[PDB]
RNA sequence: GCUCAGUGAUAAAGGAGGUAGGGGUGCAGAGACAGCCAGGAGGUUUGCCUAGAAGCAGCCACCCUUGAAAGAGUGCGUAA
């Protein structure tokens, strides 16, 4: 493994995808994580304050509850496909991956997108990193230059 | 898959002397002394070099039936005699406790009676907690069907496992609420 | 042993399965074939749901290909006594399904997926049936 | 257990075992796949 | 020489390594198989649909990366 990272696993983390400045609601966030031990008031302000770096798509957001009432969390990129969907300028995928095409993306497209999601991806160079994203995209309907 | 016939050879340390006869091997050890009973057909004899030796008359697949099996009544009662056999049982649910009254063990699973169990020969029983049962034994037989009759009262229920069960069983707990739609 | 058939005067005498003599043929189309061991009157009942069958455990893909074809009417009496010959339509009509003639084909799959295709469209056939491969 | 005529063997945890000249299956996984006769 | 069924002194499709004989094939001390110990990752929480379904209702897709090994993937399970 030349990418360091393998640590401890499985300690009762949540997972979502909320939106850069939106977690304020009651019916969204709410449920999510609430009987866990997280305070609902808390986070949000704690969360729309790191993403207001880029408030306008949806980050990764890591949730870790502990023995207390604290907790804690990480900042994660994007995922892959609707990274693909801004760039193609599109909002949903196709119905039928190959047989219907809603979008083209250039070279310079997919290499962007691996470099700004490289942190996230378990490779060594950057000819793999883009491969990687790129069957993403032939999945959603949406070919590459 | 599964592989082919093989031996495990289980003798000496000299914890375990074999006396063979006719058709009755005895064993002894530092704890007591087995007898077990085998058919003709059959030969067995001590080793100098220190390991219970066992042949058979022909090749036939019906001759591994027997020399495949003899192999283990010779061992079984080796580390029997040496090492000795404890099963530890525990039980689950309120009310549920284990408390000896000499040779005899008596137990309260939900019955209006305490139902009382005896002690056999070449075999004993313990119990440190109410909630423990272990039971030493020679053998493998006894100490193992004892422990079929202790469990044969009342076993743990596929709800919640409650009554007698062996030691790290994993009953498995199911969920009993149904009608529920996924 | 059937297949989509045409409108026409079709009302004849019955027959008779005779010897293995006529049915003997082999491997055409298709990989993998099956034939039978047994004369018998295969109904229109049996050969769709035995073919239906054969594609029901594939789904969009291969061809499948019929190298047989019923004849030989069937009448049956209502409940009455015997005043004549039956009709030829109560039931349905059949044919003979004599040994060393080949029945179903699959090809254009995998080895395994062709093997089990053929298993149930077995079990639809009121006659035992033989698998074979190919050479 | 299901009687059944055709047994045969339910899921990757039957060892399916012939006791008295009876082929019995016994699955640790689901009882449900536990059958007597076939 | 086989059956050890009392089948032979009724009875099918089908099912099962109960079992004898003959031939051949795959893996195999660059050490296979059963068992024991450990790993079984990341994007893709994928697309579509859905109140929700993140291997595991269903439809389509089912490629790629890091590696000794790991398929957007079998069965159970959760409202997810």
């Amino acid at each position: 493994a030349p990418k360091p990272g393998k640590a401890k696993k499985v300690i009762g983390v949540i997972k979502l995808a909320l939106e850069a400045g939106k977690a304020t609601p009651a019916p969204p966030v709410g449920p999510a994580l609430g009987s866990k031990g997280v305070n609902i008031m808390a986070f949000c302000k704690d969360y729309n304050a790191r993403t207001a770096d880029k408030p306008g798509f949806v980050i990764p957001v890591e949730i870790t509850v502990f023995d207390d009432k604290s907790f804690t969390f990480i900042l994660k990129t994007p995922p892959a496909s609707v990274l693909l969907l801004k760039a193609s300028g599109a909002e949903k995928g196709s119905k039928d991956p190959q047989m219907e095409k809603v979008g083209k993306i250039t070279i310079d497209q997919l290499r962007g997108i691996a470099t700004e999601k490289l942190p996230d991806l378990n490779c060594t160079t950057i000819e793999s990193a883009m491969r990687i994203i790129a069957g993403t995209a032939a999945n959603m309907g949406i070919d590459i230059d | 898959k599964e592989s082919r016939i093989g031996k495990q050879p289980i003798a000496v340390p000299s914890n375990v002397t074999i006396a063979l006869e006719g058709q009755d091997l005895k064993v002894k050890g530092p704890l007591g002394e087995l007898a077990l009973t085998y058919p003709r057909e059959v030969e067995l004899t001590k080793e100098e070099s220190g390991f219970l030796r066992v042949k058979k008359t022909v090749e036939t697949r019906r001759a591994n039936q027997m020399h495949g099996l003899f192999r283990t009544l010779t061992d079984n009662m080796v580390v029997g005699v040496s090492k000795g056999f404890e099963k530890k049982l525990i039980l689950v649910g309120v009310g549920y406790r284990a408390t000896v009254d000499g040779k005899e063990l008596v137990l309260n699973l939900g019955f209006s009676h305490p139902v009382k169990m005896q002690i056999p020969d070449s075999l004993k029983v313990k119990v440190e907690e109410n909630t423990r049962i272990t039971v030493s034994g020679y053998d493998k037989s006894e100490i193992g069907q004892f422990a079929a009759t202790v469990r044969k009262w009342r076993p743990p229920e596929p709800y919640k496992g409650k009554g007698v069960k062996y030691s790290d069983e994993i009953v498995r707990r199911k969920e009993g609420k149904a009608g529920k739609k996924k | 042993m059937l297949s989509p058939k045409r409108t026409r005067f079709r009302k004849q005498h019955r027959g008779r399965m005779k010897g293995i003599s006529y049915r003997g043929n082999r491997i055409c189309f298709g990989r993998y074939a099956l034939q039978a061991l047994e004369p018998a009157w295969i109904t229109s009942r049996q050969i769709e749901a035995g073919r239906r069958a054969m594609t029901r455990n594939a789904r969009r893909g291969g061809k499948i290909w019929v190298r047989i074809f019923p004849d030989k009417p069937v009448t049956v009496r209502p409940a009455e006594t015997r005043m004549g010959s039956g009709k030829g339509s109560p039931e349905y009509w059949v044919a003979v399904v004599k040994p060393g003639r080949i029945l179903y084909e699959i090809s254009g799959v995998a080895e395994n997926i062709a093997r089990r295709a053929v298993a149930i469209a077995a079990s639809k056939m009121p006659i035992r049936t033989q698998f074979i491969i190919s050479g | 257990m299901k009687v059944r005529s055709s047994v045969k063997k339910m899921c990757e945890f039957c060892k399916t075992v012939k006791r008295r000249g009876r082929v019995y299956v016994i699955c640790s996984s689901n009882p449900k796949h536990k059958q007597r006769q076939g």
